[PDB]
RNA sequence: AAAAGUGGUGUACAGGUGAGUAUAAUAUUUUUUCGCUUAACUUAAAGUGAAGGCAAAUCCUUCAUAUUGCAAAAGGAUAUC
């Protein structure tokens, strides 16, 4: 009974990894995208407002 | 949707009820999921009572029927009325005093 | 000086300016949560 | 065999994500700039 | 004001028959432990913005917003000053 609960605690913790890493790796894209959006974007506004002074 | 409604038993000219919980879209006398109760509409006289006061008998398991009440069950206009009177529900009609 | 005077030193200079950094404003509000978010993150992978 | 494998790709994700954090910082403080 | 419709719900209930069908099965009872449920019923909370297509819409298509980020909505009606 104890190799049971040691081998299914084992299995959990290599899930919370895979599901963390996954998470990470995924927002890091996200994350990317928010940058080449803003660049351009904040690139864009601050010309408009560069013209109002 | 469960209901509290009332299941025709008896002969031709002879009405008897069933207090019944059962779900509404089912045969009016098909097997239902409790009896709560019977209804006679036939007001019955006392044996030794001259008096000509007549009464309805109506079996009513209250402590069951209050379950049913309270998670959501809707009673007939029928059994609406009965529920009223022992004083569990408020009425649905009146007679206008106007 | 008149109304006309007064009424023509106004324009949109001022509304512009505003909506402009108004935009940027909720633009920021967007990055702090992602930067926020990713820090959520990063203190958990080298928790476990 | 495996963990150094394991290891080391958690450093990666942990530097990966201090760097788009700190590109966020770097357009974040940058807006402000301009804001003024 | 009528007459056809479009949409919503219901025609998954009720009612009828016994032609076919030859069975042990992911069948079923008891105890212990559980999981799922986007319609209707009951209690409560929050949200109910913007376009396009059909003659029009609570029809169809799509967008914004909704703990992080993916993921929704539809309007109609009656009073008071
Ligand atoms: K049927
Ligand atoms: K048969
Ligand atoms: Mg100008
Ligand atoms: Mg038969
Ligand atoms: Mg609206």
């Amino acid at each position: 009974w104890d190799a049971k609960d040691a081998a299914k605690a084992a299995k959990k913790e290599r899930k919370v990894l895979r599901e963390k890493m996954q998470a990470a790796e995924e927002a890091i894209e996200l994350a990317e995208r928010m940058a080449r959006h803003a660049v351009r974007e904040i690139a864009m506004r601050e010309k408009i407002i560069s013209l109002q002074k | 949707v469960l209901k509290l409604r009332l299941a025709r038993f008896g002969r031709t000219n002879a009405p008897f009820y069933n207090i019944v919980v059962a779900h509404a879209r089912t045969a009016r006398n098909s097997k239902p999921l409790e009896v709560i109760g019977t209804y006679d509409p036939v007001p019955k006289k006392d044996t030794y009572d001259t008096t000509g006061k007549l009464h309805k008998d109506i079996k009513l398991d209250v402590t069951r029927a209050k379950y049913w009440i309270g998670v959501g069950a809707q009673p007939t206009d029928t059994v609406w009325r009965l529920l009223s009177l022992v004083g569990i529900l408020d009425p649905k009609y009146k007679k206008p005093q106007p | 000086g008149d109304a006309f005077q007064r009424r023509e030193k106004a324009n949109e200079d001022f509304a512009i300016r505003q909506r402009e950094k108004e935009k940027l404003l909720e633009l920021k509000k967007k990055l702090a949560e992602q930067q926020k978010h990713l820090k959520t993150l990063s203190d958990h992978i080298d928790e476990i």
